[PDB]
């Protein structure tokens, strides 16, 4: 099936510049025209630009147009963007778009990186468990990162009814922090464990942490 | 360049009831040469990317349902999910691919409308790991309840807590339409040492009177 | 105007 995979966001200073990549896998890369588009957090899609299959044929946003540059490599199943004089408005998630067969729509979608402009440099998390003691709760708080995301699965993605992950909250200091929760029947406690695994891709940050009663 | 618009921003919706989505273009999107319309509706549910699920006003893309169906000429769009699931809360978006720039409607936020449902309250103390670093996060959990209007009220010895708290809440739940909140109560090291009793007090209008959650520091 | 032609944008 049809895989598209963003890569390249994470935080960048305003008016200077980010490229981002788009891998395309389980179709003829080169018969197909591909889109760049993105999702100011909480908000609309916005369309930013199209690159036809052959390479000869771009269109642009007026938002970006000048700006950016798309891109592409056929050889290699790679869709870029070139992004420069960023500005904070310019924060969003940026999803890579295939071309339907078809008719000039998106068909498929990647699940897009996440770029940050501002002034603030990447800062990994720290993990601190949320410990318990009929239903019972526990989770971590992963507190002090920027910029976002963090991504939170519960035993390696084996567990996931009951379990919610709250919006990440911008603290005072300029820093996200982000709480996630499952909650299990108060006798299942210690009859298995819970692990969170908490990734924070722009600082390179991996942890598992087991969560238990005292 | 074709201004697309939708309406409502939002939608409630009763489960097994019917959703209708407009999206208004500022240019016919009819092309007289082949009699289709550019016009296109995508799904985006909570977290996820955006899926096309209509494209020439009416043809459904692989495997989306049989509730969903698209419809209208010209100008004038609608997308209609008759007898509505839970799975089915999102944001819907309408898109014109008449022209570039491709550009897309607001979109529309659809959620259910359920039974009255009363939160289940947690409250967790701040780990001795935290600590080290001068600070202290006192968290109470909000969960599955509906609607979603809530209160949290935090106490430390009694003394009612303000502008030292910070809350988020889910997007409604896709299989029981619930919504759940974490509040996080910010302390100095220091502070959270000198106080013993720590309370999460929440209204909610499940409840006929505040609940509140309690731990003694030390337990 | 004519819309413009997926063909030229997808093979």
């Amino acid at each position: 099936e049809v895989q598209l995979v963003e890569s390249g966001g994470g935080v960048v200073q305003p008016g200077r510049s980010l490229r981002l990549s788009c891998a395309a896998s389980g179709f003829t890369f080169s018969r197909y025209g591909m889109h760049w588009v993105r999702q100011a957090p909480g908000k609309g899609l916005e369309w930013v630009a199209v690159m036809s299959y052959d390479g000869s044929t771009k269109y642009y946003a007026d938002s970006v147009k000048g700006r950016f540059a798309i891109s592409r490599d056929n050889p290699k199943n790679t869709l870029f963007l070139q992004m420069n004089s960023l500005r904070p408005d310019d924060t969003a998630v940026y999803y890579c778009a295939k071309g339907g067969a078809a008719a000039a729509v998106m068909d498929v979608w990647g699940k897009g990186t996440t770029v940050t402009v501002s002034s603030a440099s990447t800062k990994g998390p720290s993990v601190f468990p949320l410990a318990p003691s009929g239903t019972a709760a526990l989770g971590c708080l992963v507190k002090d990162y920027f910029p976002e995301p963090v991504t939170v699965s519960w035993n390696s993605g084996a567990l996931t009814s009951g379990v919610h992950t709250f919006p990440a909250v911008l603290q005072s200091s300029g820093l996200y922090s982000l709480s996630s929760v499952v909650t299990v029947p108060s006798s299942s406690l210690g009859t298995q464990t819970y692990i969170c695994n908490v990734n924070h891709k722009p600082s390179n940050t991996k942890v598992d942490k087991r969560v238990e009663p005292k | 360049d074709i201004v697309m618009t939708q309406s409502p921003d939002s939608l409630t919706v009763s489960l097994g009831e019917r959703a209708t989505i407009s999206c208004k273009s500022s240019q016919r999107l009819l092309y007289s040469s082949n009699n289709k319309n550019y016009l296109a509706w995508y799904q985006q549910k909570p977290g996820q990317p955006p899926k096309l699920l209509m494209y020439w006003a009416s043809t459904r893309e692989s495997g989306v349902p049989d509730r969903f169906s698209g419809s209208g000429s010209g100008t004038d769009f609608s997308l209609t999910i008759s007898s509505l699931q839970a799975e089915d809360v999102a944001v819907y978006y309408c898109q014109q691919y008449y022209n570039p720039p491709w550009t897309f409607g607001q979109g529309t936020k659809v959620e259910v409308k359920r039974t009255v449902a009363a939160p289940s309250v947690f409250i967790f103390p701040p780990s001795d790991e935290q600590l080290k670093s001068g600070t202290a996060s006192v968290v109470c959990l909000l969960n599955n309840f509906y609607p979603r209007e809530a209160k949290v009220q935090w106490k430390v010895d009694n003394a009612l807590q303000s502008g030292n708290s910070q809350e988020s809440v889910t997007e409604q739940d896709s299989k029981d339409s619930t919504y759940s909140l974490s509040s996080t109560l910010t302390l100095s090291k220091a502070d959270y040492e000198k106080h013993k009793v720590y309370a999460c007090e929440v209204t909610h209008q499940g409840l006929s009177s505040p609940v509140t959650k309690s731990f003694n520091r030390g337990e | 105007p004519p819309p413009i032609d997926n063909g030229d944008i997808t093979s």
